[PDB]
């Protein structure tokens, strides 16, 4: 029935959509409810959710398809929603700069407190009773 | 016994107690966010475990090189340490168990290769002169998937070249906030596998082989990232426990130094009053 | 060195150097523990516990206190013993094997009586 | 925290008596945590609100010379 | 503020008994208006110096000293 | 560090001033930066080179017993 | 136990001279049975009270004291 | 401010605040370096060094030792100089040319003599 796009970071788009037409590495696919349990490795492309009257594009990087007759499950590693494929390579570099400055910040926030603790232990070593 | 020196030593150990208490609260908040990140990773992991079980356990599937155990000419090692210190027995236990399992059963530097995660393990295996073939460092406190993803695909593709022939993981398992159990988990070949008590047969759209060739590196990367998040959670919890014990040791030092302070205070006042009354008796 | 000898003097001053370095670390060990020492200070603490316990000795007078018969150690024997400890020959033995022991042969027989 | 008035509470008008009792608590919660406020995003609303209201309490309680403020 | 205050001064060049008797002159000038029904504020800047002056007088008068040679 | 010479500089010869004015700076930098090398993570390469220069400064300043060295 | 025990008491309200001579009274009572060949147990409840009492008596004799003002 | 005035009190208090904020980053600059601090605290250490070297003078009694004549600096001109350094008018001038000068026009003349 319903599609569920997940990521190791967290679930992205869970809705109630009856038509998905994601491209596998063999070729096109088309999924309606009552479908056979089918397994497909997804190419770097967008999945088309076009059952709510208007289409809904969701991009996958890495990408893997597990369709049940009960539900549709997409195992993705990057699941951007704007889904014009250049925006995934743009958001990857944007969050790359973000996680680089975050990894610098999480190191300096440790080292400042570590200098405070080292000087405070130095004062005990100098005091020496 | 030099009352002013005892007072300055009391003030210095009070300030160390304050700094270690602030570090305990910072690492407690980081442990909370690490548990939230692991709970975010949980459903992807259970779904990839379900799919890999239902595919690799049915209709043979042992033709792939990651299921069947090839003969062992080398052994890979994926060691997960911390980038930063002030965790007590985190890196010591992990690197000690890795050093014991390497020096126990190989006795040759060409029979193994080590992939470290963390500056502490990297400095460990460069002090001990061991190969550190894949060596990324400087991870955030709550790490995302891409930064471990590139070293994870390099690890899996370095297995797929025929180099490792097997590899293991070493990380601290976060159970509840005080133990941090050291685990040796065999990463791959994926011999140890179990179905989810009920199975449904699948239709393979390209073939079974191409689906395994895409799926099994992703399952190995998901295992690596799950062990990495679990090790980061145990890192924040071990630093929390270490700073709590530092506060307790600082407070015990405070109370013994205040006992000695009161002794020196009484001795100082009785000394000065004996001096003054002796000088008054002198006249 | 002109009174006792060069090697005795070197061993005695190196014992005093390691014990002073272990005395300067007791605040870090007492608060932060043995975990943050930078892998040479761990070696200093590890050898200095062994040295501070191997300085202890059973007496003939203390046989009425414990029952252990007591020992008499020549100077060359204890200089060779502390030189073997400072070289790291007995890093694999437990530190409570050095308590109240005359010679390092007696250290080794006590440590294999313990189980090591 | 170290200053005390043993009469005090009976040495206030009722308007100051209604209001100063929680400013005492705000200063206690701030001076306990001001040595902990140098680094870290500790808690979202349990410690940052205390540090914010206490850091504004310190700025309220400052004066200049020769300017006595009336009671109201 | 000088329309309603009284200033009693005993500085450091003054002899130690004037330092000693400044606060008692303060209460002796306040108790007049206290027993006339009025309200008085009396401020003692550094009573520790008055204590040191009384210590000086008791030591020069050879009274037996106690702690820190205060009588 | 604690030892003071209050005539100092007028007591030294002109060679010893030129040579020891940076000896004091290197030993003071080593005494200040040794305090952060007791425990902890590590220090970067520049002040580790400063620590190496200071360790060799300490090894220079050691003497033996009753062996005075001429100033040249 | 009162078939073989002797109680020598000097309480807190008694003056320090009687506190000074309480254990010596106990040993002078014990020496009789000691030098007659018998065995005696002597218990001194808080000799630190005797030390404080002799410290009192020596300060009232105006003897110059040592550390913790004990003579 | 009842004695020195409002402007002198505010400029002196802000000089004390920036020099006290500078004597909290001393261990951080000495260990972790300048590249890692922030682009808001390095402005603080920037203006702190420009203030800390402008606190020094050439003396009249040091004229016989260096050849520089020495200066008597009034209170209004030094308050104006530290106010202009706190506002940021002289951030483009180097770390020297504040060294051993009387007024802030002497800073401008010495920085033009240095080529800047």
């Amino acid at each position: 029935i319903h599609v569920s796009v997940v990521t190791p970071d967290g679930p992205v788009y869970e809705d109630d959509v009856e038509m998905v037409s994601v491209k596998a590495k063999s070729g096109e696919l088309g999924i309606l409810p009552g479908h056979i349990p089918l397994v497909a490795p997804l190419e770097i492309s967008a999945a088309r959710l076009k059952k709510g009257g208007k289409t809904q594009y969701i991009a996958v990087s890495g990408g893997f398809l597990e369709v049940r007759p009960d539900k549709v499950t997409i195992l993705a590693q990057a699941a951007e929603r704007a889904e014009d494929i250049d925006v995934l390579r743009a958001k990857a570099a944007k969050e790359r700069a973000e996680r680089r400055l975050q990894s610098q910040q999480d190191d300096i926030d440790f080292k400042r407190a570590e200098l405070a603790l080292k000087r405070a232990m130095n004062r005990l070593s100098v005091a020496e009773m | 016994a030099s009352l002013r020196d005892i007072k300055t030593r009391i003030n210095a150990t009070k300030k160390t107690s304050q700094i270690t208490k602030a570090m305990e609260m910072v690492s407690t908040s980081k442990l909370n966010r690490a548990e939230q990140n692991a709970k975010s990773f949980v459903p992807y992991m259970e779904k990839i475990q379900e799919v890999v079980a239902n595919v690799a356990l049915g209709a043979g599937g042992a033709s792939h090189p990651m299921l069947v155990s090839r003969p062992v000419k080398k052994t890979g090692y994926l060691v997960i340490t911390s980038d930063r210190g002030l965790a007590g027995a985190y890196n010591s236990n992990v690197l000690r168990l890795v050093y014991q399992t390497i020096q126990k059963r190989h006795a040759s530097p060409d029979e193994y290769a080590i992939i470290v995660i963390g500056r502490v393990g990297l400095s460990f295996f460069r002090k001990r002169n061991m190969p550190v073939i894949l060596d990324i460092t400087r991870l955030p406190d709550q790490p995302s998937f891409a930064d471990i993803k590139e070293i994870a695909r390099k690890t899996v593709g370095l297995f797929a070249d025929g180099t490792f022939d097997e590899l293991y993981m070493y990380y601290n398992h976060y159970v509840s906030a005080i133990q941090q159990e050291v685990t040796e988990r065999k990463l791959l070949p994926l011999t140890d596998l179990a179905e989810n008590k009920q199975r449904t047969v699948y239709e393979f759209e390209p073939s079974q082989e191409e689906i395994l060739d895409v799926l099994l590196p992703q399952y190995a990367e998901s295992l690596i990232y799950g062990a990495l998040l679990d090790a980061k959670a145990s890192e924040h919890a071990a630093r929390m426990t270490a700073m709590k014990n530092a506060t307790d040791n600082a407070n015990e030092l405070i109370r013994t130094l205040t006992l000695s302070y009161n002794r020196a205070r009484q001795a100082a006042i009785t000394q000065e009053i004996t001096e003054i009354v002796a000088g008054a008796n002198a006249l | 060195p002109e009174i006792v000898g060069e090697e005795h003097y070197q061993v005695a001053r190196k014992v005093q150097q390691t014990l002073q370095r272990y005395k300067e670390l007791q605040d870090i060990i007492a608060i932060l523990g043995m975990d943050e020492l930078s892998d040479e200070d761990k070696l200093v603490v590890h050898r200095a516990r062994r040295i501070q316990f191997f300085l202890s000795q059973n007496f003939h007078v203390a046989e009425q206190f414990t029952g252990q018969p007591g020992s008499y150690v020549p100077v060359k024997e204890t200089v060779r013993g502390f030189k073997e400890i400072l070289e790291g020959k007995y890093d694999h033995l437990p530190e409570d094997a050095f308590r109240l022991v005359g010679r390092i042969e007696e250290v080794v027989e006590k440590a294999k009586a313990m189980g090591v | 925290g170290l200053s005390v008035s043993r009469v005090g509470g009976a040495a206030q008008i009722k308007a100051m008596k209604k209001v100063a009792g929680t400013l005492r608590l705000d200063l206690a919660a701030y001076r306990e945590l001001e040595a902990f406020a140098q680094f870290g995003s500790d808690l979202d609303k349990a410690t940052q609100a205390k540090l914010a209201r206490g850091a504004r309490t310190v700025e309220v309680l400052k004066q200049d010379l020769h300017q006595p403020i009336p009671v109201e | 503020a000088l329309d309603y205050t009284i200033v009693v001064t005993a500085s450091a060049s003054q002899p130690a008994p004037l330092l000693f008797l400044a606060p008692y002159a303060g209460v002796a000038m306040g108790e007049y208006f206290m027993y006339k029904g009025k309200h008085v504020l009396v401020v003692y800047d550094d009573l520790s110096k008055q204590a040191a002056a009384y210590r000086e007088l008791s030591l020069l008068l050879r009274r037996p000293p106690g702690r820190e040679a205060y009588p």
